RNA sequence: AAAAAUAACAACAAGAGG
RNA sequence: AAAAAUAACAACAAGAGG
């Protein structure tokens, strides 16, 4: 009957997740949308006839420096709309938001910068995730009930990080973005569609490359649905698993109770 | 008459991702495949057609060349 | 121009349309017959669209020109 | 213009129940007795002119021609 | 044309009117005069409605078309 | 035609207060200093052009009758 | 044609920073610079090209003389 | 004082009560607006002079089939409009909706179907039930107030039935259909004419044929005045004359302390 | 025929408005129910005869610190019961909540906080204001009539403040104050007694201290007289008097058309 | 009985607003002045009697202190 | 008993009018003509025979006092 | 127990047609047979035994004593 | 208790299955088969015991007799 | 009298998982652990005491009757 | 008796109770002390109920004799 | 601050207050 | 069958009819 399965994936490079075996998972998952974070490819590069999946439409939004950002999305149906971008330069000049637009919901694949190399990539995460709020701030008002694959690199609270007391100072748990995350998906009222199927961590999204870490296992939970609360009280599934993982990451399959249309 | 088609022209041999604003606000991504004395119509997914008399606003995404 | 022929080659293999009205009420059907002034719709009884209602013509199968 | 006037007079004759839909969204409704360039008027139960520049559609009650 | 003698004969025989305006508001008075652009009517003052916004004229009367 | 140009160029010249309703409901206070048969001018803290085609009526707070 | 042409050409001159005013109320800063019978330009940290017919006022910052 | 009089009578054929001393009846009640339900006449059979009661103006709408449904209004002003249709399909066929607009208040009669003829007449009814429990959520936001004197086919509570534990599984007190009139009444907000001055028991608005149903007054309760949330406060009477009817249905009668205008 | 009104001005404390003349202009006023906020005074400080007028009742409610809130009502005929406080705490404990059960209906007096000192007092304002939602919630059930007239501090639409694109941030008009405002007054289906006659502009309530925001007239509107959906029909003369202002605030007469009874 | 008279008789004394709850849920707020082994008699604006037998819960609105 | 019987009897021999709130939330509002241990009887168009482990509150019209 | 006695007597030994109002809101009319302490019966087509903890009032019909 | 005990005793030795109502308005269908001054033995595929304070009438399906 | 304790007694050796309903029409399962004469207990996960004075009816879960 | 020694235990062990009363409503607290009529509950307020008025006494962990 | 009264929900693990 | 009228939402991929 009703079965709608969007899985946001971050490959952290379509050229790497192609040699490990991404499109004969995707294939066989089922999944209706397929958001992809960390693209690094340019336009043309998908151009190229090996990329496409069968049977479904593919949607990629590129950077200008290739290799740093870009975002793609894969719908059985074409889309009322693909709009791509959100309108400021430090979403459009390096392409971290693409949102595929159908009727009653419109799917969207948003991505961060990492802050990874540096204290000015966390002050470029800061720039972004403010004008980001400030966005959020006149989508409140709509009605087309909003589902974000979202990249954010930041979790939400205590049992979504293992070993939290060394990793306050990481890039992922900083105390004001934690406490002002929760300043803004509280009082907008948005959700996610993990916390609506378990209300434990122990559930992840982001390793480093070490098995080191991997035999003590520290979590980083990261990749999120953002829901707007219409549908909060529709999540049907929701899955991590880590174990066939494409990358750093692992990841996300979520099943909404609703049967998108155009 | 003078000044409108020398900027659409610009916006429709550079692919530039346009986008039109109607006069009731509703926003309208695209590209411009061709157009008219009347109409202008809009590449995405599914092809559109939009009347220039409901249209509001033509705003480019990417700063372009003045006629 | 190029209003015309669009709404001529809409009208002949008779595609099912979405017209979206200024307002933003949205109107589908088959496109019947058209003159400069009005468009005709028609699903379950013949409506005379004005064109200064008219935002958009929203074509679902994508058609050539 | 060579569509609006047998459309407007079919209507007519037939005395045709007709729902005028409004640009913002108010539905008029009633018989049509005459018409012109700019001006129809309607009656239900008092005849009153609508300028044809505020009228979005037409909707008939029943499928005429 | 039905537009001016409807008009002129609202106007010879001075009618109170209700003018429905083209979003929503209504406005009554008298015809007093009208081009064809615009039109003065009477209530309190004399106010000039323009063609173009209204959508509806009705008669609280019922009158006659010559 | 021969109704409004007297209309208006007696508002200039008597200086009378006006409001002007748009065709969204918004009230305009002011005085009408200028016009064509295309725009309308008026002035309270700065002289704003307001187009004509977005008028739905022009009402004077005090009563005028033409010559 | 004989009043907003020079009302027009002084703001582009001058590059007074306009507000034009939608006719849905939505409001606009920037400067003109072009404008023909049918649209005007509008320029801002996008350059932009706002139609008349949806124009309902065009306000100036600072006065203007013609 | 100002006061208004509003009859709601289903008639079962508008000639048949015509017949049996209907019209001779009506022009001896001094009401404001007469509504019948199942007139059961095509709109051509009602212009014939010997339906118009005098100094009243007569409007009417039929259904398709002229047996089916039809519903006609009379009214002693004439109103600034008359509509017909609720929008659906089951209402626009078959003529069971009126409307006369007045200068604040508008007053409308409305039929359902009985679903006591077969179970295909339950599922219109359900349907018809839920697209008005539709058009009601759409009628919320407007400024108008109305008078829907309609003749619903369902009774609402135990009091509006005798015998009710024998009258679980008839239609009209199904609990679909007692939920749908806990919906209207008391989640929606719209309130019943007759519960307003008076809460007695045995008042019955329909008898079936039987006349050990009759002298026993096995009566149900069907006929409405269904009234939005700014009227309920001008209600002085509201009975239900049982012995002087017309049809199986029984004449619904209400005095407000509205002054209808024009 | 039947009249009534009440008069809802704040006073920014009795004793301070009580030396600026506003009992001798409430005895000469014609009104019912005299409605005041924000009394700033104890339950002994109303028992002096200063505040006594002649021909009314004078009931009220102080708090715990008498300098926070404090609300009083004066009536013409006696209620036949005043109860306080709607039960939770930032309510009953501050004063803020006086009812006057009449016959068929009831008014009430309610001071919400103002939130424009800090975040102590905004935050406080939000708590009021959902727990007043909560309240309200629980009072679609009941079968009386009420008239809430609020000093609420919150201006509703872009009618109710002068340049209201400069007061999107100053507390006052915020967009989850003016949420609530289109909730109480849109979903609940409240109305706006105010609203329901004259929908003029430049109505304002409340002024600035300042004498150039009162002599270019750009004040704000707080109050209003909440309505239940079974009186906005007899609303005839809600008026906003600006000259004879004994505080910030300006009085709010609204004319109706009921019989007061107990 | 024994804890019944200490509590009534102290909101009594010192003018206690209390809050009582009959058994349907309706709440008689008051002032109680009097009672018997059977009924209280409360004074808000009309001096009523209440029945205890109809009584759910008596709730002072501040504390008080019994020996 | 001490405070039971004489309220009801200042209402009873000075026939002023009162309102009797049952356990349910019923009204009934009349007069008393006599009393019982168990029983009033109210007087209206007919007499009742209120038993009072029904009865909740009684309200007079007028006060009264012992 | 001083003036519940003749009351019930009164209205039992002249038949009238009384109403038992129950506690819960549901009244039971028909005639009284007897009358004791815990229990009333009333008549009918059926002969029931109300208890007398659970009756709100009880009132005749027509004008007795 | 002149009368409920021959009431009940002749109403359970003629075996009449009887409906008790509660005092809420719950009608238990039965056949009473012993009864206290407190409670009633109620027979049907299980056996209860009601409580006398939670009955409001005892309707039997026949009309009975009085020794 | 007689016939309430005997029943309640038996109920009570037997362990046997009742059901008790309240006045109010709701139902309370669980094993009786103790009882006297106001008040029925009953064992479920948490160790509960319900008064006689508003429990309805008591109906075991299988049919055993009283010696 | 069973609830006087089982109240007892339940007051000075400072065990937190839920109540229930015969409208449905949860009362919450600890026991301050009881008598033949009424139970003192402790909270926000010092608070009387009625014996007359509780269905049950829910404590909130396991209490023994 | 309370429906001049639902000829009656084989039964709402319970509406910190209808 | 319609707010005698929101000194003005840097903009609701659109309410089978606000």
């Amino acid at each position: 009957g009703p079965a709608m399965r969007i899985i946001s994936v971050n490959v952290n490079g379509i050229q790497a997740a192609a040699e490990r075996g991404l499109l004969s998972w995707l294939q066989a998952q089922n999944a209706d949308v397929i958001c992809l974070q960390d693209t690094r490819a340019s336009a043309f590069d998908l151009d190229d006839p090996s990329f496409q999946l069968d049977g479904y439409f593919l949607y990629a939004c590129d950077a200008e420096l290739p290799e740093q950002g870009g975002v793609a999305l894969y719908s059985r149906l074409q889309p009322k709309a693909v709009i791509s971008g959100l309108g400021f330069e430090t979403a459009d000049r390096y392409g971290r938001y693409l949102q595929a637009d159908f009727d009653k919901v419109s799917i969207a694949t948003l991505l961060l910068p990492s802050g990874q190399s540096g204290d000015e990539s966390l002050n470029q995460k800061f720039k972004f995730m403010d004008d980001f709020t400030h966005y959020l701030s006149k989508q409140r008002r709509k009605r087309r009930e909003y589902i974000y694959c979202g990249s954010l690199y930041v979790a939400h609270q205590k049992m979504d990080v293992k070993n939290w007391r060394e990793c306050q100072q990481m890039p992922g748990f900083l105390a004001p973005e934690r406490a002002w995350l929760d300043e803004v998906f509280g009082n907008l009222g948005y959700a996610d569609a993990l916390r609506e199927v378990s209300r434990e961590g122990d559930q992840f999204s982001w390793w480093p490359d070490s098995e080191q870490a991997e035999m003590l296992n520290l979590g980083w939970r990261f990749d999120y649905q953002v829901l707007t609360p219409g549908l909060r009280r529709f999540v049907r599934n929701a899955k991590l698993p880590r174990q066939p993982r494409f990358s750093q990451h692992a990841p996300l399959i979520v099943d909404y109770d609703w049967q998108l249309s155009i | 008459h003078s000044l409108q088609d020398p900027y659409l022209n610009t916006l429709r041999k550079e692919r530039v991702p346009v986008s039109i604003y109607l006069v009731n606000g509703i926003k309208l991504q695209g590209q411009i495949e061709s157009f008219d004395q009347f109409v202008i119509l809009l590449k995405n997914t599914v092809s559109q057609m939009v009347y220039k008399h409901a249209i509001s606003t033509v705003v480019p995404s990417r700063p372009v060349r003045l006629p």
